[PDB]
């Protein structure tokens, strides 16, 4: 009962703030011009649009997860709670783009995406740290979706690496630090698995404490044992959705797991060929043009007898990961074997460093100014 | 022409309220059609039908799910396929002739193409009504060709493409400008124009570095 007390008392002040803030926002200059003057501080009124992304979707998301039929969370957030503060005018401050990037993490829990297009055009004022590592947070991950597994993967780096030159100090990332250190970590984990002779990159993303384990995992995962596609997976689904609570467990009320079948093996047929797409690309490319020597050399270690070893092995070239040819009268199979780039690492730290020294001699000068 | 007629008046509903009503569902589950029958597409209008099925599973409708299906395997290498079973639930996978559509949807992306047209079952008059899907799949078939072949032989690109006779096969030789080798291969695309490597070239950074360095 106390559960449903704290719950309910949330939605029906943010029901109530909803009308204030598509009353305030669009056409009461005076009522926005008073509320400018009076505090020291405009950080209580913008934390209030963001704070109410993730606790009105962990309410909503029980309320969806415990009433599986005749819908009534769904709709009534689709339409009125989300639309009504967003599709109309925006306030004028960064409120513009905290309602925008709620909505986008709104958005993202339902996987109806495609409008991520549009909500990156309306993006239109200045990409500030804050909203820009919360943007590329979900456009990453929508990266992640689309398949364009290098592109993702770049886009995970730099929201990990910890010099985007955050500061935080006071609470815009309150009680969750650590979900953008492990979801960043896990979601990058599984873009490795799926392309990579090629980063070479990973250093700068992940830092060496993990990325020795998650180097084994992904060669444990698809060289020799299918334990991995486990583990990862379990990991992973927490972090691919974010399901902000999961309902307390318990067997009395079934009421949960429901939906839970829904969005977990959703996310089954994911990680299920794009895996097996990987131990093709593991066995090293060991010379460029393979002649006979080199081509039945690996058409033994494809598979065996007899049937259908040449089918397979020329319906797994067409998917993305091999560009090739073969040839009639030589009989000879020539491919293709392309590599990354060595260093990319020091011409970024260059700057990277220098805040270093900057940070440095800048905050020994607020520790000389109050001591002098 | 009635692709044409919805395409206003579809875009100004799925981008209000009217997407997560499920009252719209008249226009919409008609302009699923629309799309398969007319052969044009349009993934929002499809994703729309399938989050409003996902919403209420009750409301499900098969052909119509299998003319957006259909429709998203005519659209590879690109995700709309990947965001179809996303919304279709347990029970809705095992459908008919959504079970079917699946698995021969499954062939496309790991890119088994014989396998494709041998599990083909052809008394599913369906496949054979919707127009342009015969030769979609066929399309993306030589799409990839393109992409991961400098050469294809002349019987081999004829039963990727469904064991196509030799008149049949001039079709799809004209198609990307390919022609005839010596003994005997069809062309497809030349050694260096394939590959297109993009590797180790870099350390040209200076400008940028030394204009942040400047002071």
């Amino acid at each position: 009962q106390w559960l449903w007390d704290i719950i309910d008392e949330f939605i029906y002040q943010f029901q109530s703030f909803s009308q204030y803030r598509c009353k305030t926002a669009k056409k009461s200059e005076e009522e926005i011009d008073f509320l400018r003057s009076n505090p020291k501080i405009w950080n209580v009124h913008s934390v209030l649009n963001v704070l109410h992304s993730l606790v009105d979707k962990s309410n909503i998301n029980r309320q969806l997860e415990v009433y599986t039929s005749g819908g009534d969370p769904e709709s009534v957030a689709g339409e009125y709670g989300r639309h009504s503060l967003y599709k109309m005018l925006g306030y004028f401050s960064l409120v513009g783009l905290l309602r925008l990037h709620s909505l986008l993490g709104d958005y993202y829990q339902a996987i109806k995406v495609l409008e991520n297009i549009e909500l990156n055009k309306k993006s239109m004022y200045s990409r500030v740290p804050e909203c820009q590592v919360t943007t590329y947070y979900y456009v990453g991950f929508a990266y992640l979706m689309m398949r364009r597994y290098q592109d993702a993967i770049r886009v995970f780096a730099n929201i990990l690496l910890y010099i985007q030159r955050t500061k935080s100090m006071f609470q815009r990332t309150t009680y969750k630090y650590e979900m953008i250190n492990k979801q960043n970590e896990q979601m990058h984990a599984l873009l490795a698995i799926a392309l990579t002779m090629y980063p070479m990159r990973i250093d700068e993303s992940i830092h060496l404490q993990l990325r020795e384990k998650y180097g084994d995992k992904m060669l444990r995962m698809q060289k020799g044992d299918p334990q991995v596609y486990e583990e990862l997976f379990s990991y992973s689904c927490p972090k691919f959705l974010s399901p902000v609570v999961p309902n307390y467990d318990s067997v009395h009320p079934n009421y949960h797991k429901e939906p839970f079948l829904q969005q977990l093996k959703v996310f089954s047929d994911e990680v299920q060929q794009q895996a097996q797409l990987s131990t093709i690309r593991s066995f090293l490319k060991l010379y460029t043009t393979m002649p006979v020597a080199k081509l039945a050399g690996f058409l033994d270690l494809t598979e065996q007898e007899f049937r259908i070893q040449l089918l397979v092995f020329k319906h797994k070239m067409k998917n993305l990961v091999w560009t090739s040819g073969i040839s009639a009268l030589d009989g000879e199979f020539q491919s293709a074997s392309e590599v990354d780039f060595y260093i990319d690492k020091d011409m970024i730290h260059i700057a990277d460093t220098k805040v270093a020294r900057r940070y440095g001699d800048f905050f020994i000068r607020q520790i000389h100014k109050f001591e002098e | 022409a009635m692709f044409e007629q919805m395409r206003a008046n579809v875009g100004k509903l799925l981008k209000g309220i009217d997407r997560y009503n499920p009252e719209n569902l008249a226009t919409l589950e008609r302009y699923v059609e629309t799309q398969a029958k007319e052969n044009a597409y349009d993934l929002e209008a499809n994703l729309a039908v399938l989050k409003l099925y996902q919403f209420n599973p009750a409301f499900f409708q098969t052909t119509v799910t299998a003319q957006i299906l259909l429709k998203a395997l005519t659209n590879l290498p690109h995700t709309d396929f990947t965001l179809c079973k996303c919304m279709i639930d347990q029970a809705h996978q095992e459908e008919r002739p959504i079970r079917q559509i699946l698995y021969l949807g499954d062939l496309l992306e790991t890119c088994h193409f014989q396998a494709f047209w041998q599990a083909l079952d052809e008394n599913m008059d369906l496949l054979e009504g919707i127009t342009g899907f015969e030769d979609s799949v066929r399309k993306f078939i030589c799409h990839v060709v393109g992409i991961t072949y400098q050469h294809i032989d002349r019987w081999l690109l004829a039963e990727m493409l469904g064991d196509l006779t030799d008149s049949q096969l001039k079709m799809w030789m004209s198609k990307y400008g390919w022609s005839a080798d010596e003994s005997g291969q069809i062309f497809i695309c030349s050694q260096e124009e394939s590959i297109k490597p993009k590797n180790i070239v870099e350390k040209i950074d200076f400008d940028s570095v030394s204009s942040i360095m400047a002071s």
